[PDB]
């Protein structure tokens, strides 16, 4: 009678909730720092 | 040998090193076509060419 609404239609910065391993997918909210170890031969001289 | 009428040098991209790490192009409008020695006039930067 009572259950509301599900966080399917509930939960924030819209984001969908799917149950296998109760997960909350793709939830934009904030700011991830991230650093990369470009490898060497990805790097060109600057002659070429 | 050709007579370069006007050159103009800009460079890009330098990097003082042990290895070439500058590039410099030289744009010219000479009179005929030919070889000329490419020199650098200082002691402090040697050209690979
Ligand atoms: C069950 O839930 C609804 C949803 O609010 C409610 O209105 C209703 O009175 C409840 N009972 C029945 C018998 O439907």
């Amino acid at each position: 009678n009572n259950s509301g609404r599900p966080l399917q239609e509930t939960a924030p910065f819209g984001c969908k909730i799917e149950v296998e391993p109760l997960r909350a997918s793709n939830c934009a909210y904030g700011h991830i720092p991230i650093s990369i170890d470009i490898p060497d031969a990805a790097f060109v001289r600057s002659s070429e | 040998s050709p007579t370069i009428l006007e050159v103009s040098c800009t460079v890009a991209d330098c990097i003082y090193s042990a290895d070439f790490g500058g590039s410099l192009t030289l744009q010219y409008k000479a009179d005929r076509e030919g070889h000329c020695p490419v020199h650098s006039h200082s002691t402090t930067a040697v050209l690979k060419e």
